């Protein structure tokens, strides 16, 4: 099966512009969409965006319009996400998963279907 | 955020269901639901496909059905490995995916 | 069909009269297509072919 690869510890005063890189091993990059969710501790699971590794394409939540940017390298096969005008108060578990398949002739971005999970990554923001 | 029960209760061999609420745009308009198990400390789980539908070489066990604005997760007997948080997600707004908070499972 | 979730918009030009046109398009790429069954088709063309 697959492995997805997540990054290591990021400690970040505010105002941090944090870098979280996601590479996966095992499947082809640009044949599934890419989903990225936050789980603060005590809440439940977020929806942050999705991507398609085809074109670049994304669309995030409502509420991060201006602070979450995502980008594509597919020379590795790696996802960047860019997290902007972090404080305190963003301290969570992120994670990175596989959606659903890049076809040419139907919307299937927005399927919940999330076969595999990432490990998952801390941040702290003090 | 998928209005949902915190915790629900249960003795082994007792057939519990947990339910998810959402509004009528969101919920009714796409057969779009999903449910996820994550065990304590570990990470999130896939355990069912579609509305009604499971994944690749997953137990029976747990089934669904979605009735108006609400959907349901359709589980047989508890046990003692059945102890975890069950997050429930289901398509959003305009294309977006929205997710609820849990149901934190207490086996009696 | 044409898959794509659509916007659309409207512009008040002067007095009166309004022009429409496309809003957005919310994200994922379209491709307008037909499709229709080999099976049948082939069977048509063939039967043609004999008349
Ligand atoms: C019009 O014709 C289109 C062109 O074929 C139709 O597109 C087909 O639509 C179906 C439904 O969306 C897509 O189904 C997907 O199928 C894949 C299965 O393929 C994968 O697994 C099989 C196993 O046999 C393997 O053979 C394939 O190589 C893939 O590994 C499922 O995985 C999906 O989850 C989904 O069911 C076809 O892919 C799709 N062909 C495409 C995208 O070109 C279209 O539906 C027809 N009608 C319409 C509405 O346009």
């Amino acid at each position: 099966q697959v492995q997805l690869v997540q990054s290591g510890a990021q400690m970040k005063n505010p105002g941090a512009s944090v870098k979280v890189s996601c590479a996966p091993s095992g499947y082809t990059f640009t044949d599934f969409y890419i989903h990225w969710l936050r789980q603060a501790p005590g809440q439940g699971l977020q929806w942050m965006g999705w991507m398609n590794p085809q074109t670049g394409r994304t669309n995030t939540a409502r509420n991060f319009q201006g602070r979450v940017t995502m980008t594509r390298d597919t020379s590795i096969g790696t996802a960047y996400m860019e997290l902007r005008s972090l404080t305190s108060d963003d301290t969570a578990i992120y994670y990175c998963t596989t959606g659903g398949w890049i076809s040419l002739y139907y919307d299937s971005s927005y399927y919940p279907n999330f076969d595999h999970w990432g490990q998952g990554t801390l941040l702290t923001v003090s | 955020a998928l209005t949902q029960p915190a915790s629900v209760s249960g003795s082994p061999g007792q057939s519990i269901t947990i339910s998810c609420t959402g509004t009528k745009y969101d919920v009714g308009s796409h057969d779009l639901v999903s449910w996820y198990q994550q065990y304590p400390g570990k990470v999130p789980k896939y355990m069912i496909y579609e509305v009604n539908k499971r994944p690749s070489g997953v137990s029976n066990r747990f089934s669904g059905s979605k009735s108006g604005n609400t959907a349901s997760l359709t589980i047989s007997g508890l046990r003692a490995e059945d102890e975890a948080d069950y997050y429930c997600c289901s398509f959003g707004g305009s294309a977006t995916v929205v997710c609820g908070g849990g149901t934190k499972v207490t086996v009696l | 069909t044409r898959p794509n979730n659509n916007t659309r918009k409207s512009v008040r030009i002067g007095p009166g009269q309004t022009f429409y046109a496309t809003g957005d398009i919310i994200g994922d790429i379209k491709q307008a297509h037909c499709n229709i069954s080999e099976e049948k088709w082939n069977d048509t063309l063939q039967k043609v072919g004999i008349e």
